């Protein structure tokens, strides 16, 4: 058919998808097929993993990466991260492979039988690259989906059952969040906050308050954007400063993703809050901490230093990890650090338990599976799921980078014309001056 | 005649299969 | 079209031992170690 | 015409597979190398030589197993079939490590082989014989490190076994025993690796984004012709990127592929030439001046002393078993700790 | 676990998540039915 | 060491400002072929 | 005309002798900061308590250390991930006694590395060139993040960094064998035939294009000398190479393609650099390689060893001498 | 009602099977593209019916 | 190009599935019948799973002497026996 | 073996569904 060999459309099969460019109806239907792809993964993932989840065991301990992402939000869950009942996650899954099998219909049908090109038939859905107008009003759509998104985590943890707080009092629990922090000042500050040790950027948010705050604030910011760019159009140093072509749109998508899985990676790696320990399993600072704050209770029955800026904190290798914060070791801080004398008798079982438990489960494993040092036998099998979620999530970052390098170098090129290759009669470099 | 697609894709399915097979008796 | 060529010869040099030891392989993997 | 002219020019006919004289011994010698290393890693044990399994009949993966070497008591034995040692048996032979002497010695000739292949093809074809050039220094290396090295230590039991998880015992070894990183052969070795793999990349990168446009596709790869008389790409443009962004560029396409040449091929030459060195232990282990500053002075630290410690770790943990024939038994109080240091 | 009245499913399910990776292996197949034009 | 933080904090401003602004200045027009 | 558009077309003029662009309005400022520090920490930098515990690691050369053996050590593991610069230090002193020149190293380092590859892609568009030279770039330059800055934040410090010297980098590679078994790490393995066939089809390319040089010249000339810069004409015979070959080999396994083979050039090295550099990111965070200990059992429970055993006995001997 | 839903499941995974190989081959034949139509708005009908009818028995059973 | 069928027409070929439907099993349970019926032991010299430690000892059999090696290895097959 | 036969099941319904089209000629 009509740009379906390499003679008529320029591109390889290896590149064969670069025939889809100015062909609207076909490239939508791609990206449908392709997002009942994702729903599809989501779905089968999600009943996989049900299917050998033992609810009595700790998530961490049986590799899962989705049923703690929909224990988090308060489903299925009750105090300390213990699994009442499975059917939402159930739930979840079937409601995911339907629905993908909908949007499998959907892009099977726009790439093989519905319009090649949409802008006959439709003047909304006909879209060119070049028309900057049609492009800011689908990214404001899209930036209105978005924010509906936000706020529909929002409507979730204050209206719908809330969501899974490790903060809370004894353990954790769910809870319904009733005053979230509206306040920019806050939630602009973790936007302003250093990246480094300490610090932490947003990762470091520690309360479901501000969470959802900041979500408040991100639904109403892509809502108002939104509108923002269906009713505007790009001002002159927007479109003097960008390539406007599809593959320009994708290289700036590119970058944005490679930036998000870093995000991603050093979320799943040091936070906490939004991934609680009872479902993912320790970070590696909250199992180094855990590990000295049990070798205390067990030497009592010494990991004591002063730290740069005066603070008293564990001793050792995990001096490195006294930034951490966690909520079993947070009623054993003072305002100088850990208290001793709190240590010695104001304990909890629970807390102790946890300590114990991350002891057990620091994120350290092998690409066989190899639970513990590498130096060790293969007795137990275990690697945590922040390592696996941050590993791949690095991996697809890094990946996403070089794609997003090698689509704006190629649509700067195209645009300028010389992604073909230096024309003979034309090289521009003949006709420079000589560098001596 | 076989068309040669057909014979990549049973040659990749063997290869496959051959590999699963070694790979199961390395995690048995 | 002849049969017996030197490519012949090479091929089935490495081929049919290469089928003997993958059958030799997989009846390692049935073993009860 | 002669059976010797006749030969040769059988030897010699275009075919799917060159033959030529040099296959006589190519083409046996490499066969039986590769079909050595394939039996010995499917079957043959290492219990007898070593105390390991190295055979998936054991139980290995492919990275762990290997034609090991035969046992330190061999010496530097042939270990012929029909030899002293094995007296004719097959499995006293495979059992005793003949297998590995049998691979090395066919492996070595067929490398051989395959040189003088290389030097028959570009006299037929009508070239300047400089891939046996560039192929003389990965014999260099198999001859010093499977070789020499061994020839100059005790036994065979000391060369590199074949197999991926004892090549990286063999790696661990010289850096525990010989501090084979300190040494600047293996250092101008690295380099000569290192900068033929970024010469590698940056001659194709550059090469590909000077292309002429040649071909209305977007796809370059087309826009090729074989008995095309012209450059595919702007050497002059090259030349220009490469003197604005590094400094300095190639000018010369014919230097820039000599060189190509010179850099990965001097490498291995200079690191087989430490090879030979560590075969007579004639290491570069330690400097003296340091090691004087070491001892007059407890609180002198650098990374070549932690180095050091490292090493002595390494052998002291890695020597019993890794050297079972010298009846190495350790006790624990003299096995190097960092808690004790 | 899942529930009990699909349990006679749960083969299926334990195949269900690689089925994406083999539409990326049904995409080489299609090529191979033209070709590779 | 605050003077020191102070004129750090000036160079990497004016620094990052001149690559910021050079980029808004018709980048894409600086190029041999088009325009 | 305006002051903005002089600076503008210099910054972006083809015709300086280095080109600058706005990527090297960021690009030299810090590698010039780099590496003057580097060569000041290098010659004459006191002393560093890197593991926090005040036993210091000498790594300068005038504290009594050689080419090899010196280094700018890392910063301390009392430091952790905590941005160090000399203003969050209460002197000079205790920034030097901390390992803060290598963090102003490192950081400088890569922002300038990173605006160097932006560079090369600026130059190739201000040369009508294809852009994809900082592709092949962003190998190595993922290693040196890999190593410098993604290593230390999965392991918690900057303590944990490559030390900027020749001993310390084989030190660095010892304790990342003794923690992390990268040797039996298939992305470390696929960086090997990375560099290996790198360097194998370096030479391979070199020395096919030598043999088929064209005759230009005499005996007593150098070779060389049959190239003329800028000629039009094709050097060597690609026919005659592709001949010997697909002789040496056989007839398929030869580029015809004189451009697919110099793609295949280009993507070897750089993909297998991208996933050792993946490798390091993946072992920072604990997801180590292949253990096989005691994967051999013999019928009576005892365990038979392996090759990989005699290296996690090697692995031990070196994580025993390693801490404290 | 067990047994019954069990058998609403088995004729939805058929159905769906049906489904995903008929589906692609009758969007690419155009000769006989009426009747294949009309089969697949009743094979989508008759999907989605499947799907209510297991979710509600799921609840039942 | 040389006079030889080319491959893709060699695999292609009824004839070339009508040979290669035999031969390959043949060799493939000649295989399997190598290992399984244990002949790949007694070949190889490669002990079995219960043949590595002799029932009374713990030490690994080692050949210790360049001439007396194959006497030392009959020596511990005898001693497992 | 029911893994097994599934697998084999749904990884035969792509390729036979080419199978399908190129024989039943269409717009593959
Ligand atoms: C266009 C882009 C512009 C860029 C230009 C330069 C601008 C700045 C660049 C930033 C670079 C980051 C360096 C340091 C990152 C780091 O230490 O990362 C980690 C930090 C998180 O910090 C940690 O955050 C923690 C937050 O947790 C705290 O809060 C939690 C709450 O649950 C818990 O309670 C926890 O216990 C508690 O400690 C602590 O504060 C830690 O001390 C702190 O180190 O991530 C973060 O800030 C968020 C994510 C960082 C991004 C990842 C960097 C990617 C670089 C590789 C790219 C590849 C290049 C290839 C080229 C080819
Ligand atoms: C010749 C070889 C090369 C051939 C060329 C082709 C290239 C690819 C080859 C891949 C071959 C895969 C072999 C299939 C077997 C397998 O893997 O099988 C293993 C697993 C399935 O096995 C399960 O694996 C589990 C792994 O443990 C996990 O689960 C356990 C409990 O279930 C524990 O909780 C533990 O903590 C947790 O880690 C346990 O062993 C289970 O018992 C077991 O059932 O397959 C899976 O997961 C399947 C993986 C799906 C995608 C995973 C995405 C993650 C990517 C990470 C990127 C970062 C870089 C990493 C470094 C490289
Ligand atoms: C997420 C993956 C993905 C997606 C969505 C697409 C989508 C598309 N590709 Mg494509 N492609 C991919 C990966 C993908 N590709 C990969 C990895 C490669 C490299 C091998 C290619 C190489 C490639 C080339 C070379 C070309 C395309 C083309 C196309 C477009 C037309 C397809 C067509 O006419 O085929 C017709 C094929 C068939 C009719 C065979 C059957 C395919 C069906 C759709 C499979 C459905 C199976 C599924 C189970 C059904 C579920 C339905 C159920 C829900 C009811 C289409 C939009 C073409 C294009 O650009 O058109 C202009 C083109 O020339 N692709
Ligand atoms: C949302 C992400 C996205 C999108 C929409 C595109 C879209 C496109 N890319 Mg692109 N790309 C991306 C991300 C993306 N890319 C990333 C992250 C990278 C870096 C690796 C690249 C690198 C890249 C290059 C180098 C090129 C493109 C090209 C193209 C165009 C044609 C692609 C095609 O037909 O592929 C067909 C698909 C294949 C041939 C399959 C590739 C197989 C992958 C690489 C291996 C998958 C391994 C898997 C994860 C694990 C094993 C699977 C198992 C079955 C064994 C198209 C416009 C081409 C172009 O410029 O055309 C204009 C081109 O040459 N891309
Ligand atoms: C991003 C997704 C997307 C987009 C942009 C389109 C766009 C289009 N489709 Mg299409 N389609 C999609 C997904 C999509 N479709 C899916 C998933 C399916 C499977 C059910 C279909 C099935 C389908 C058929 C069968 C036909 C089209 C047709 C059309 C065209 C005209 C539609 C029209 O006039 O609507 C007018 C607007 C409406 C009818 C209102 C729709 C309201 C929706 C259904 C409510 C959704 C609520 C909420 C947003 C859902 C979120 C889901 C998300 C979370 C996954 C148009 C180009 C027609 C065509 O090609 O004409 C020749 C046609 O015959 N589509
Ligand atoms: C998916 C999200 C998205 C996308 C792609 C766009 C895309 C666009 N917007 Mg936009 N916008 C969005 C969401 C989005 N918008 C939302 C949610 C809002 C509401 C707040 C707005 C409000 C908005 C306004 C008011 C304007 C635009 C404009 C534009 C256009 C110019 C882009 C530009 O040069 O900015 C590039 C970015 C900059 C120049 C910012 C300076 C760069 C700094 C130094 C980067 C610092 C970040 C750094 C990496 C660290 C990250 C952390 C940091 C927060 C500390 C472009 C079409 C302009 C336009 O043309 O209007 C039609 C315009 O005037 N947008
Ligand atoms: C120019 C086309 C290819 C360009 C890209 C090549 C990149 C490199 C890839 C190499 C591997 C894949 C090859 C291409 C593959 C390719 O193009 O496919 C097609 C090609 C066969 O095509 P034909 O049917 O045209 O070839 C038969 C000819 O004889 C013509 O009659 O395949 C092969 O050559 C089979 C390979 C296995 C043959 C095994 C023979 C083993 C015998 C012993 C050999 C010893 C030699 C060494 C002596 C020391
Ligand atoms: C265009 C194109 C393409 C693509 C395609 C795609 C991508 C598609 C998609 C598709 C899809 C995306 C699909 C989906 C489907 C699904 C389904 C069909 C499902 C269903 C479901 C069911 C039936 C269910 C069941 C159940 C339940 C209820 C629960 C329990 C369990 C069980 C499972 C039993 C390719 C690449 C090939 C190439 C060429 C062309
Ligand atoms: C939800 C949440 C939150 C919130 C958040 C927020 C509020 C966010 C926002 C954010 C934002 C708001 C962001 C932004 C970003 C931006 C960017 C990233 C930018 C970029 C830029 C660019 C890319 C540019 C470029 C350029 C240059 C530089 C020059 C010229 C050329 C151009 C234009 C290219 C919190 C944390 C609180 C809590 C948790 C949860
Ligand atoms: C949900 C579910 C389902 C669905 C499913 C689906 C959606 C499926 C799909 C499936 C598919 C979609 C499949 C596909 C497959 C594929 C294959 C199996 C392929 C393979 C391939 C190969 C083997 C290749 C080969 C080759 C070639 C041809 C070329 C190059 C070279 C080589 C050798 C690579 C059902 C309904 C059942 C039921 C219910 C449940
Ligand atoms: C020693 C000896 C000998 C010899 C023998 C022989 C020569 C043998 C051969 C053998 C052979 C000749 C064998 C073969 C084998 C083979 C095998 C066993 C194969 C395997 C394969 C596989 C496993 C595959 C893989 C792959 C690749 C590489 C790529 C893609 C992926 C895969 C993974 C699929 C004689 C008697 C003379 C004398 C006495 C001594
Ligand atoms: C870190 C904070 C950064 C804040 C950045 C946010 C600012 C957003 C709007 C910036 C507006 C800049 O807008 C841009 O400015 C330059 C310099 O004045 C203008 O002027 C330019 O014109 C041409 C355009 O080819 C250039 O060759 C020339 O060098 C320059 O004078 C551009 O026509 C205008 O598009
Ligand atoms: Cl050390
Ligand atoms: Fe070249």
């Amino acid at each position: 058919a009509t740009n379906r060999d390499q003679e008529s459309s320029g591109f390889a099969w290896w590149a064969g998808n670069a025939r889809l460019i100015n062909l609207s109806g076909k490239l939508l239907g791609a990206h449908v097929a392709h997002a009942g792809l994702i729903v599809f993964w989501a779905g089968a993932m999600t009943l996989f993993e049900l299917a050998h989840f033992i609810p009595e065991k700790p998530m961490y301990e049986q590799g899962l990466i989705l049923i703690p992402h929909i224990a988090t939000l308060g489903w299925g869950v009750g105090p300390g991260g213990e699994v009442v009942d499975t059917f939402p996650f159930f739930v979840v899954g079937v409601v995911h492979l339907i629905s993908s099998a909908v949007l499998g219909f959907g892009g099977v049908y726009h790439a093989i039988r519905g319009p090649e090109t949409l802008e006959e038939y439709s003047s909304f859905f006909g879209y060119d690259w070049k028309d900057k107008n049609k492009m800011t009003t689908i990214l404001g759509f899209h930036l209105i989906v978005l924010g509906i998104g936000a706020l529909l985590l929002v409507a979730k943890a204050m209206f719908f059952g809330g969501l899974y707080d490790t903060w809370a009092p004894g353990g954790g629990d769910v809870r319904v969040i009733t005053n979230p922090t509206l306040d920019p000042r806050v939630i602009f500050g973790y936007l302003l906050k250093s990246p480094f040790g300490g610090e932490g950027w947003i990762v470091s948010v520690n309360n479901l308050e501000d969470v959802v705050g900041g979500h408040i604030w991100i639904g109403l910011i892509c809502i108002a954007g939104g509108i923002w760019h269906i009713l505007t159009t790009p001002f002159g140093w927007a479109r003097r400063a960008f390539i406007w072509s599809g593959e320009a749109y994708l290289s700036y998508s590119l970058g944005a993703l490679s930036m998000m899985g870093f995000i991603a990676t050093c979320f799943v790696w040091f936070n906490n809050t939004v991934y609680p320990s009872e479902f993912y399993g320790p970070t590696g600072p909250e199992a180094s901490q855990a590990q000295a704050m049990t070798f205390l209770i067990r030497d009592q029955k010494k990991y004591l230093m002063r730290s740069p800026t005066g603070e008293i904190i564990f001793g050792g290798e995990t001096m490195r990890f006294w930034d951490f914060r966690g909520p079993w070791l947070e009623p054993l801080r003072g305002p100088n650090g850990l208290d001793l004398n709190k240590i010695k008798n104001d304990i909890q079982p629970w807390q102790e338990r946890r300590a114990a438990e991350y002891m057990t489960h620091a994120p350290l494993g092998s690409l066989n599976s190899v639970g513990g040092v590498a130096t060790e036998i293969n007795s137990v099998n275990f690697v945590s799921p922040r390592s696996w979620l941050a590993t791949s999530h690095f991996v697809l970052a890094f990946f996403f980078l070089v794609g997003h390098l090698w689509h704006a170098g190629r649509a700067r090129a195209a645009a300028a014309g010389f992604e073909k290759g230096i024309d003979r009669e034309s090289e521009p470099v003949l006709s420079m001056p000589s560098l001596d | 005649r076989i068309p040669l697609w057909i014979v990549a894709t049973v040659a990749g399915m063997g290869v496959i299969v051959i590999v699963g097979l070694f790979f199961y008796g390395a995690y048995a | 079209y002849p049969i017996f060529t030197v490519r012949w010869v090479a091929v089935h040099t490495l081929a049919v031992p290469t089928i003997f030891f993958l059958g030799a392989i997989a009846a390692m993997q049935f073993i009860q170690r | 015409r002669g059976w010797f002219d006749i030969l040769d020019d059988w030897l010699k006919r275009d075919r799917f597979v060159f033959v030529g004289w040099s296959g006589i011994l190519l083409f046996p010698c490499a066969y039986l190398a590769l079909g050595g290393w394939l039996t010995g890693t499917t079957f043959v044990t290492s219990w007898y030589t070593h105390g390991l399994a190295s055979s998936y009949l054991e139980g290995c993966n492919f990275l762990t197993v290997a034609v090991s070497t035969p046992a330190n008591s061999m010496g530097h034995s042939l270990l012929l079939l029909w030899g002293p040692e094995a007296q004719g048996d097959f499995t006293r032979w495979c059992q005793l490590g003949g297998l590995w002497t049998f691979i090395a010695l066919h492996g070595a000739f067929g490398l051989i082989g395959f040189m003088l292949r290389q030097f028959e093809i570009a006299r037929l074809v009508g070239v300047r014989p400089y891939n046996a050039i560039a192929f003389s220094a990965p014999i260099a290396v198999f001859v010093s490190v499977f070789l020499i090295y061994p020839l100059g230590q005790s036994s065979w039991f000391f060369a590199p076994s074949f197999g991926v998880a004892a090549i990286f015992r063999f790696l661990l070894f010289f850096q525990g025993f010989h501090n084979w990183t300190l040494n600047p052969f293996h250092m101008m070795g690295v380099a000569g690796v290192l900068g033929g793999a970024l010469l590698c990349a940056i001659h194709g990168a550059t090469v590909e984004n000077t292309l002429f446009q040649d071909g209305e596709g977007a796809s370059t790869f087309r826009a090729f012709n074989p008995t095309q008389a012209e450059e595919t790409y702007s050497m002059v443009t090259a030349n220009r990127f490469w003197s604005q962004i590094f400094g300095i560029a190639f000018s010369n396409k014919r230097w820039l592929h000599f060189f190509m040449l010179f850099v990965p091929v001097t490498g291995l030459w200079m690191s087989a030439i430490g090879v030979v060195g560590l075969a007579l232990n004639l290491r570069s282990y330690d400097f003296i001046s340091q090691e004087i500053r070491a001892a007059e002075d407890p609180e002198f630290e650098t990374f070549y002393t932690k180095n050091l410690l490292l090493n002595e770790g390494i052998r002291a943990w890695m020597a019993p078993q890794d050297q079972p024939h010298e009846n190495f038994v350790f006790p624990e109080e003299v096995l190097p700790r960092g808690n004790a240091l | 676990k899942l529930p009990e009245a699909y349990a006679i499913f749960d083969p299926l399910v334990d195949v269900l998540p690689v089925i994406p990776v083999l539409f990326l292996a049904l995409a080489f197949v299609w090529q191979a039915a033209v070709g590779f034009r | 060491m605050e003077t020191l933080k102070i004129t750090v904090y000036i160079v990497v401003t004016f620094f990052v400002l001149l690559f910021v602004f050079g980029f808004l200045s018709g980048d894409p027009a600086r190029n041999p072929k088009r325009k | 005309a305006n002051l903005w558009e002089r600076f503008c077309n210099w910054v972006t003029s083809t015709d300086n002798r280095l080109y600058v662009g706005w990527f090297g309005v960021i690009m030299i400022p810090t590698l010039l900061a780099a590496t003057i520090c580097f060569v000041i920490a290098f010659i004459a930098a006191p002393p560093v308590d890197i593991d926090g515990i005040r036993e210091p690691v000498s790594g300068s050369l005038l504290y009594g250390n050689n080419i090899i053996t010196g280094a700018v050590v890392p910063s301390s593991n009392a430091i952790g991930l905590h941005f160090y610069p000399i203003w969050e230090a209460a002197s000079l002193d205790e920034w030097l006694y901390n390992g803060g020149p290598y963090q102003l190293i490192i950081f400088h380092f890569l922002l300038g590395a990173s605006c160097y590859m932006g560079r090369q892609w600026e130059l190739s568009y201000r040369l009508g060139m294809r852009p994809w030279i900082c592709v092949a770039y962003s190998a190595p330059l993922a290693s040196a993040f890999a190593v410098f800055l993604i290593y230390p934040i999965g392991q918690g410090s900057f303590s944990d960094g490559m030390p900027l010297g020749i001993s310390g980098t084989f030190n660095f590679m010892i304790v990342f064998q003794a923690e992390h078994n990268i040797l039996m790490h298939p992305f470390h393995q696929l960086g090997v035939a990375g560099v290996f066939g790198g360097a194998l089809f370096c030479a391979m390319h070199g020395s096919l294009v030598t043999s088929s040089l064209i005759r230009e010249t005499t005996e007593t000339e150098s070779a060389n000398y049959g190239y003329k810069f800028g000629q039009e004409e094709e050097t060597y015979n690609i026919v005659a190479a592709h001949g010997y070959f697909g002789r040496l080999i056989f007839q398929y396994a030869s580029f015809n393609n004189s451009r697919s083979l110099h793609f295949f050039l280009a993507a070897w090295p750089v993909v297998g650099v991208w996933f050792t550099a993946l490798g390091i990111s993946t072992m920072a965070f604990n997801l180590n390689g292949f253990n096989f200990n005691h994967s051999v059992i013999d019928a009576k429970g005892n365990v038979i060893n392996t090759w990989a055993d005699i290296i996690n006995r090697a692995n031990l001997g070196m994580e025993v001498m390693h801490e404290r | 009602m067990t047994i019954l839903f069990q058998l609403a499941l088995a004729a939805l995974v058929i159905l769906s099977f049906v489904m995903v190989i008929g589906v692609p081959v009758a969007y690419a034949s155009p000769q006989d593209w009426d009747r294949s139509k009309q089969l697949i708005f009743l094979g989508s009908g008759l999907w989605i019916a499947l799907v209510l009818v297991v979710g509600v028995l799921n609840f039942f059973v | 190009t040389t006079g030889e069928r080319p491959f893709s027409d060699i695999i292609t070929s009824v004839r070339y599935w009508v040979i290669h439907s035999i031969t390959i099993p043949a060799l493939f349970i000649a295989g399997w019948l190598f290992v399984s019926t244990g002949l790949a032991y007694d070949v190889f010299g490669t002990p079995r799973p219960d043949s590595y430690y002799a029932q009374e000892q713990r030490s690994i059999p080692l050949v210790t002497d360049r001439f007396e090696a194959k006497q030392q290895v009959e020596t511990f097959l005898e001693q497992l026996k | 073996i029911a893994q097994l036969t599934m697998i084999a099941m749904i990884g035969i319904a792509g390729p036979m569904i080419i199978f399908l089209l190129a024989v039943r000629r269409g717009n593959l």
